[PDB]
């Protein structure tokens, strides 16, 4: 279709797909603290200020 | 009080329209060329 | 590449703004309000609702919390709250994957948020479409009027939070498309 190729290639990453599962540890090391910090921020702000 | 929310609706629509205008401006700037 | 990076930063900022909007509309109760032709003053959100006490409009009581499903007026309200909460969780999933931009490839991370923001948008649309189904509840009918019913605002009037949720739906759709285009760009 126009402005991109194959419909799916444009809306998915099925190309190539593996390698990233080995670096899952490196991903998690920064993923988990960010998620927990976001949860703490939203939770504390909502319970202290918006309530 | 007067329980009138036309002003609230107007200002909310104004800020929402401004935000959507900014974001569609960014989208159009990216999509050009 | 400079324009691509600037547009990515702007996209992230607007994504955070949409997440703030989603949290605010989920928490706040000012979705529907009262008019001069109303039996009593009040306003109800997804799960919370406040109604006047006595003849005087002052000193209005408040009731309802998401943690206590016994107080939510109706299953439609419960479903709408659940869907909006799912939208919150998905957009916060994007704001976490902003961390994953460090290691994983930019196109893959951009597509991951493109899909996740699309899913959050769909959840928010489903919640906003299911929420009016619960206006037939006894408390909502008492607050608004006998004319109130399923998908009929009746004497009550919509307040800022509902239109803000609609604006958030539009913002989420366009942001998902922007993320898709960014992911498909800057990889050749
Ligand atoms: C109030 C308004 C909001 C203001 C806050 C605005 C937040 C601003 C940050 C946006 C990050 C996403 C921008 C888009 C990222 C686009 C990608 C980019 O910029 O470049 C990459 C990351 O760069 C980068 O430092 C970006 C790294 C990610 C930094 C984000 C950390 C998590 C953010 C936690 C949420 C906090 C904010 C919201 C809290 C409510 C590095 O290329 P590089 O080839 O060298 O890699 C090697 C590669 O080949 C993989 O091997
Ligand atoms: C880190 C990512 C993946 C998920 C984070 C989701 C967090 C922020 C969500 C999950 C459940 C949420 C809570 C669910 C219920 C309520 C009760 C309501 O009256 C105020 C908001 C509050 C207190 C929510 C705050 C935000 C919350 C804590
Ligand atoms: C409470 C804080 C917990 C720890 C937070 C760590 C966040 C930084 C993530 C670091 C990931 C990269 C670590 C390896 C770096 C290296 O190559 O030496
Ligand atoms: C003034 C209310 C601000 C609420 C912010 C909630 C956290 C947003 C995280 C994206």
């Amino acid at each position: 279709c126009l402005d991109g190729k194959d419909c799916a290639s444009f809306f998915c990453c099925f190309e190539d797909c593996h390698i990233r599962i080995a670096k899952m540890d490196s991903y998690a090391r920064i993923f988990f603290p960010t998620a927990f910090c976001l949860f703490n921020l939203v939770y504390w702000v909502s319970y202290l200020y918006l309530g | 009080d007067s329980r009138d929310y036309s002003t609230e609706l107007s200002v909310t629509v104004a800020v929402g329209a401004s935000l959507l205008f900014l974001n569609i401006l960014a989208f159009a700037a990216l999509y050009y060329k | 590449m400079r324009n691509s990076r600037a547009i990515g930063v702007l996209w992230a900022i607007f994504t955070i703004c949409f997440a703030i909007i989603n949290v605010v509309v989920f928490i706040q109760p000012y979705w529907v309000g009262d008019s001069v032709s109303t039996p009593k003053p009040g306003y109800f959100g997804l799960f919370h609702y406040c109604v006047g006490s006595g003849l005087a409009g002052r000193e209005l009581t408040c009731r309802g919390s998401f943690t206590d499903f016994s107080t939510i007026p109706s299953s439609a309200f419960k479903a709408a709250a659940f869907f909006v909460l799912l939208s919150m969780v998905l957009i916060l999933g994007c704001i976490t994957c902003f961390s994953l931009f460090f290691f994983c490839n930019t196109a893959t991370v951009y597509k991951i948020c493109a899909w996740m923001q699309l899913l959050a948008a769909l959840c928010l649309v489903l919640g906003c479409m299911i929420f009016p189904d619960g206006w037939d509840a006894e408390t909502i009918r008492d607050m608004c009027g006998a004319k109130t019913g399923k998908y009929s605002l009746g004497d009550c009037s919509v307040r800022w939070a509902y239109i803000l949720a609609i604006i958030g739906i539009l913002n989420a759709l366009i942001l998902s498309f922007l993320a898709f285009v960014l992911g498909n760009r800057q990889t050749d």
